[PDB]
Formats: structure tokens, C-alpha cells, sequence
């Protein structure tokens, strides 16, 4: 099972109608099993919509999706998209974090988590959930330290320690200084295993920054993890890309993990 | 050709008071 | 107290609500979409269809139909199923206890009306329904019986010459331009001037600045020369990302489209024009009557200065001392659904109701007798 999470720069109908852009994103999603697509910019699901289309040409199957609502403090709104294929795990149930109350999600994060539990037949862990966070670079510190608590919420509606945290935390650079860590309780605590370490690259710019992460709880499915399999996917390496063509594509390198 | 249509057309042409509803209007453009 | 619905199945919109009331309870587009592909909104379980608000804005991952096109119904299944969406999840109602008025375009077929009043009885099984003519409820709403309506919309224009509450079929006209192809228009003529609008929103954003920003001119060559020497028309119309750009004589260019057709390729007599031929077709003796009481209803009359201009334009038309007047009313996007309300609200109407006891014994085509 091969499970990926990835920004990519404002993702449209401009950057989907590009066929060569399309092409690449499609290449890039048709690695994975399950991948979290971030920074969905597509007011009426158009975008959502061809991606969806190019995926599914061949067989109507190939890959289903969650999608939240358009999400965001203020009136700059994103959505969060899961892609998955039905023929290798399958849906059980989703919510948004809310924190108990409507507009109460929004009190501790500026994207309120999409958490899906997903049902996987060829792993170890037999359920888990994924919970998608793309955190607000300024508030990132409290945002990541927030899901700790999405974690409790989780383990409480779903009696389920198996749980996956995963998107781009902008966990880094000017955004989480290496003294911040010791008051991120997602850090801390003994129940969270880094899957993503400081010292990768997740951008596709000149930065260097572990932007984006995947966390993972439970003995399960931290058991599951393919050792070694964790890394930044660098597309611009991949296909030989230039860097005009990379940024084209996302300031982000999809961050991936595979589970056994 | 009912009946009682005539006495239809003059009620139309006194009008009649109706009453204050908020419409939850749904025609408004999404903008982004 | 049992209460009548009254619901005005438009091309762009259905207005729905309660006799009675000053306004319809909702508006939402007339639209049905199913899901191209497999999956779940958040939080949701999964759905076989979408209709009206939540359909325009998920049309991405949809297939979407509009079951009515220039105001006559043309898919039944889906027009079903924007009735259903009407009932239970916009009124929040059972259809089978109240008596359920339904609009129809002018000349509509029979056959129609026949469909339209055998779903009513026998899919949602109300207890007694009726049909009206739209520009006659709208005429009926602005507390008169006799005269010529000008009903624009969405996808059609028509002119309907009514008396003594009668719609007057023979001398009817109809323009097929509306709404949509003003919105295109505009769009057209934005990018004419170096603009770029392709995207879905960016599409939503011109009809935005035409509901906005656009006005009919008294004298359109005036209007073209002032544009042409001051920035005075000029108007700033600020974007979601909050940049912001200039819409000078595209302003009144736009809807001056309904007066010269022929600015998007057009043969058409223009509606002041339809408005005076309708009349003309008419009985000498009504013409008078047609003239003072020229009623305008449907969003496409909503542009500020369009009844001026209609005003100017019939007057050049008509006989020199012919008293003329166009109401224009405040509420006249919803008239159509006002005038329902009204009629179906009416003690002396109570008794016009098709029943389902009278469809039973007649059947469909006893709504051409009991409408007359
Ligand atoms: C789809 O997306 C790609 C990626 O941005 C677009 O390609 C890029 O845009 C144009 C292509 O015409 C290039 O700019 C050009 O540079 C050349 C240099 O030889 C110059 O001759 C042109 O006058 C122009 O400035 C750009 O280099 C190119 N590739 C990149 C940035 O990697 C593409 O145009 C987009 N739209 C499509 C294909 O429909
Ligand atoms: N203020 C406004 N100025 C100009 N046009 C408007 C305004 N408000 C709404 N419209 C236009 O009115 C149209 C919808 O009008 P309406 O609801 O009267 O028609 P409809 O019943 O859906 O369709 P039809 O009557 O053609 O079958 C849309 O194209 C909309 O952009
Ligand atoms: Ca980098
Ligand atoms: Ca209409
Ligand atoms: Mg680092």
C-alpha cells in the first residue's frame, strides 16, 4: 500500500486544463494507492473533476475520492481531496473536525482536518484512519501541536489507535524553529513516530524544508511501515525535469510512505 | 368560463396585503 | 389552515413557496446533476443526485440537465426530480396535503399541461392543482387585469397581450434572448477590451458584474459619446483576489442588446419593437388599454433605466397623443411567483382547483376546461 500526501500549488481548472501539467500530476497520483492531494483551489469541483476524469478514462474504478467543502479562516478557502483505489482498501466512514461545535474547527486551525477511516485488507493494520492537515505557515506551531487533540477526538468517536497524520505542516525553516519542537505535543509524546525527518527536503524551490509530514500512531501500523520507505518524492528528479517545469507543476515534492 | 370569475378579476384588482417572508435566496453568483 | 404552494419552474431558476406570502421561500437554480464519478463529500454518505444550489456549485463532478429549456419543459424524469427537491428539501413539505400551483411558459403545448398535471396527481399525489400562465400572474401581481406584460428571463423573451385576465395567444411574440446570452455578451465584450474570464468562477464573475454594474442608456449614441470624452461612466469592480478593473460603455452596451439584437448576429425586431407589434395585432378598441398598463416582470428587466427607455422607445412608436405607461415594479425578478401567490391566496379562487377527485372522473385533459 503505497500512501502519499501532496501540496500542490494552487491546484485549478488553469493548472488542470494544461495538458502537459495534467499529465505530469497524473502520472504523479497514479503511484499511489491512497494520496492526499492539499491547496485544492476549484471553486465548482471543475478541476477535482478532470483530474477524476483522466484517472478513471479507462476503468470507471480506478480510483474513487473524499472531498471536503471549500475551507479557510478567512475568504482565501482550500479543499482537502483524498484519492484512493476501491480495489485495494475502501471507505468506512469520514467527518471534519469540529471540535465539538459548527464553527469550532476553526478555533484551532485555519483548515479543519478532513480524518478518514480507511478499511485495508493486505496489511497488517486492518483499519486506520488518515487525518489531512494543511497548516497556516504562521500559526503552524499551535496547528500541529492542535492535532494532538484531532488525535484524541479520533481515538474517542472511532475507539481506534491506528491513525495516521499526514500533508503539508510547514513543519520548519522560519515557520518551526528547532526550539519549538520541545511544545509540540505531537512531537513529545512517545505515542507519534516521525515518519519524515527534519532534515529532508520536501520543496520544490530553493528552500530547504521538511514542509510536509507523515506521522503515524499505534503499534499496528507503525509495524506496518515498509522501513526505509519514507521519503520526499522529487519529481523534478524523477522525470527530468527542468525547475521552471517543476515549480510549474508545485512549490511541494509529494511526501510518501509504504505500508506492508 | 368558471364561475365566479368575474368576482376572481375584481379580487385581483383590489390587490391583497401578503405577508413578510425571508426568501433563502440561492441565485447569487459563487465568486471563487 | 391548509395552505396552497405556488412554484414558478423558470430556465435558470425555480421559485418556490406559500400562498400568501409576499415572497417565495426559495430560489435556487433548475438544475439536476449525477456524479460522473464514485465517492463522498466529507462528513456525508454517498448520493445518486444532486439538485438546484448544491448542483450548480459540485457541476464539476456532475452531469448536469436542465429540464427546461426556453421556459417549456423538455425532460421529465428530471423536472421530477426538481419537484421532489422542492417539496421535501426546499419547503420542507408532503405534496399529498396542499393544493400546488405550477407556472407555465406561454404557449405552452397541451400535451404539457396534460404531463405537468398527471405527475402532480399521480407521482406526487396532491390533494388539487392548477396551472397559470406566467406573464398573467406577473400582470395579475401588479393589481391589474387587462394589459401587455414583457417578460424576460433567462433563456426567453415574451411579449403577452392580455385581457380581462385572458391571455391573448395570437398575438404573442417571442424573442429568443435573455439573460444568458446578455451574460455571454458581456463576456465577450470584456475580453474584446483585453480581459480573460474561462475559468467557472471567472465565468460567475461577469454575470456578477452585469446584475452589478450594467444599465440600459435613454439614448444609446449619447451614451457612447460621453463614454468617449470623461471618465464619468467609469466604474472600479473589485475581484475575489482583490485587484480591481474598469468597466466603462460596456456598462450599457450589454443590455442595449435587448433593443438591437444584432449585436450578437440577431435578425430579431428588438423588445420595444416586439412590445409595439404585439399591440398592433390587437383589437382596435384594447390598444389603449394595452398601452397604459405595459407590465414588466423576469430578472432581464431588472437593468436601472430600462423602463425609461422602454417609455421613450414606444412613444416614438406610437400615435402622437396615445397615453403610455410601463410599470416597472421594485419586486419584479419574483412577479411571476408575487401574482401566484396572490391568485392562489384569493377566497373567490378557492373553487378553481382542480381536485384529484376531478382528475379522477376526467383525467389529464380536464386541465384545459378547469384553466381556462
Ligand atoms: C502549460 O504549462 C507550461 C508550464 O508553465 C507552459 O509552458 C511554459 O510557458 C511558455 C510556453 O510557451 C514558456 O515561456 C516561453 O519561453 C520561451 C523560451 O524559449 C519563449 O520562446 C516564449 O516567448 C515564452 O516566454 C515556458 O518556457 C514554458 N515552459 C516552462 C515554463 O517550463 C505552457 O505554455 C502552459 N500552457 C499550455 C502548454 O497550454
Ligand atoms: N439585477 C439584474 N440585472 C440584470 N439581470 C439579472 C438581474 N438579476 C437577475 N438577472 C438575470 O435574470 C436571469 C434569471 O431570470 P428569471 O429568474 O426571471 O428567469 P427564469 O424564470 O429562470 O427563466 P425563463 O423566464 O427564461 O424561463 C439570469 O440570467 C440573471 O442573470
Ligand atoms: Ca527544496
Ligand atoms: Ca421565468
Ligand atoms: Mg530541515
Amino acid at each position: 500500500l503505497k500512501i502519499a500526501a501532496f501540496n500542490i500549488r494552487t491546484f485549478g481548472e488553469t493548472k488542470m486544463s494544461n495538458a502537459t501539467l495534467a499529465s505530469y500530476i497524473v502520472r504523479i497520483v497514479r503511484r499511489y494507492d491512497i494520496v492526499l492531494i492539499q491547496e485544492v483551489r476549484d471553486s465548482h469541483l471543475v478541476a477535482v473533476g478532470k483530474l477524476l476524469d483522466y484517472l478513471n478514462q479507462d476503468d470507471p474504478n480506478t480510483y474513487h475520492y473524499v472531498v471536503s467543502e471549500p475551507l479557510g479562516r478567512n475568504s482565501y478557502k482550500e479543499r482537502y481531496l483524498f484519492l484512493f483505489r476501491p480495489n485495494k482498501v475502501s471507505v468506512l466512514d469520514t467527518y471534519q473536525y469540529d471540535d465539538g461545535c459548527e464553527s469550532c474547527g476553526n478555533d484551532s486551525f485555519s483548515r479543519e482536518p478532513a480524518v478518514v477511516k480507511f478499511s485495508s485488507h493486505s496489511t497488517k493494520v486492518k483499519e486506520f484512519a488518515i487525518v489531512a492537515l494543511h497548516s497556516a505557515p504562521s500559526d503552524a506551531v499551535a496547528e500541529i501541536n492542535s492535532l494532538y487533540d484531532v488525535y484524541l477526538d479520533v481515538q474517542q468517536k472511532w475507539h481506534l489507535n491506528d491513525v495516521m497524520l499526514m500533508g503539508d505542516f510547514n513543519a520548519d525553516c522560519s515557520y518551526v524553529t528547532s526550539s519549538q519542537w520541545s511544545s509540540i505535543r505531537l512531537r513529545t509524546s512517545s505515542t507519534f513516530q516521525w515518519l519524515i525527518p527534519d532534515s529532508a527536503d520536501t520543496t520544490a524551490t530553493s528552500t530547504n524544508c521538511a514542509y510536509d509530514r507523515i506521522v503515524v500512531a499505534g503499534s499496528l501500523l507503525q509495524s506496518s511501515v515498509v522501513p526505509g520507505s519514507a521519503a520526499p518524492f522529487d519529481f523534478q528528479a524523477a522525470y527530468g525535469l527542468s525547475n521552471e517545469m517543476a515549480l510549474a507543476i508545485s512549490d511541494h515534492y509529494p511526501v510518501e510512505v509504504t505500508l506492508t | 368560463e368558471q364561475a365566479g370569475r368575474n368576482a376572481l378579476l375584481s379580487d385581483i384588482s383590489k390587490g391583497k396585503k401578503l405577508k413578510k417572508t425571508v426568501t433563502n435566496d440561492r441565485s447569487a453568483p459563487i465568486l471563487d | 389552515e391548509t395552505t396552497a404552494l405556488v412554484c414558478d419552474n423558470g430556465s435558470g431558476l425555480v421559485k418556490a413557496g406559500f400562498a400568501g406570502d409576499d415572497a417565495p421561500r426559495a430560489v435556487f437554480p433548475s438544475i439536476v446533476g449525477r456524479p460522473r464519478h464514485q465517492g463522498v463529500m466529507v462528513g456525508m454518505g454517498q448520493k445518486d443526485s444532486y439538485v438546484g444550489d448544491e448542483a450548480q456549485s459540485k457541476r464539476g463532478i456532475l452531469t448536469l440537465k436542465y429540464p427546461i429549456e426556453h421556459g417549456i419543459i423538455t425532460n421529465w424524469d428530471d423536472m421530477e426530480k426538481i419537484w421532489h427537491h422542492t417539496f421535501y428539501n426546499e419547503l420542507r413539505v408532503a405534496p399529498e396535503e396542499h393544493p400546488t400551483l405550477l407556472t407555465e411558459a406561454p404557449l405552452n403545448p397541451k400535451a404539457n399541461r396534460e404531463k405537468m398535471t398527471q405527475i402532480m396527481f399521480e407521482t406526487f399525489n396532491v390533494p388539487a392543482m392548477y396551472v397559470a400562465i406566467q406573464a398573467v400572474l406577473s400582470l395579475y401581481a401588479s393589481g391589474r387585469t387587462t394589459g401587455i406584460v414583457l417578460d424576460s428571463g433567462d433563456g426567453v423573451t415574451h411579449n403577452v397581450p392580455i385581457y380581462e385576465g385572458y391571455a391573448l395567444p395570437h398575438a404573442i411574440m417571442r424573442l429568443d434572448l435573455a439573460g444568458r446570452d446578455l451574460t455571454d455578451y458581456l463576456m465577450k465584450i470584456l475580453t474584446e477590451r483585453g480581459y480573460s474570464f474561462v475559468t467557472t468562477a471567472e465565468r460567475e464573475i461577469v454575470r456578477d458584474i452585469k446584475e452589478k454594474l450594467c444599465y440600459v442608456a435613454l439614448d444609446f449614441e449619447n451614451e457612447m459619446a460621453t463614454a468617449a470624452s470623461s471618465s464619468s461612466l467609469e466604474k472600479s469592480y473589485e475581484l475575489p483576489d482583490g485587484q480591481v478593473i474598469t468597466i466603462g460603455n460596456e456598462r450599457f452596451r450589454c443590455p442595449e442588446t435587448l433593443f438591437q439584437p444584432s449585436f450578437i448576429g440577431m435578425e430579431s425586431a428588438g423588445i420595444h419593437e416586439t412590445t409595439y407589434n404585439s399591440i398592433m395585432k390587437c383589437d382596435i378598441d384594447i390598444r389603449k388599454d394595452l398601452y397604459a398598463n405595459n407590465v414588466m416582470s423576469g430578472g432581464t428587466t431588472m437593468y436601472p433605466g430600462i423602463a425609461d427607455r422602454m417609455q421613450k422607445e414606444i412613444t416614438a412608436l406610437a400615435p402622437s397623443t396615445m397615453k403610455i405607461k410601463i410599470i416597472a415594479p421594485p419586486e419584479r425578478k419574483y412577479s411571476v411567483w408575487i401574482g401566484g401567490s396572490i391568485l392562489a391566496s384569493l377566497s373567490t379562487f378557492q373553487q378553481m382547483w382542480i381536485t384529484k377527485q376531478e382528475y379522477d372522473e376526467a383525467g389529464p385533459s380536464i386541465v384545459h376546461r378547469k384553466c381556462f
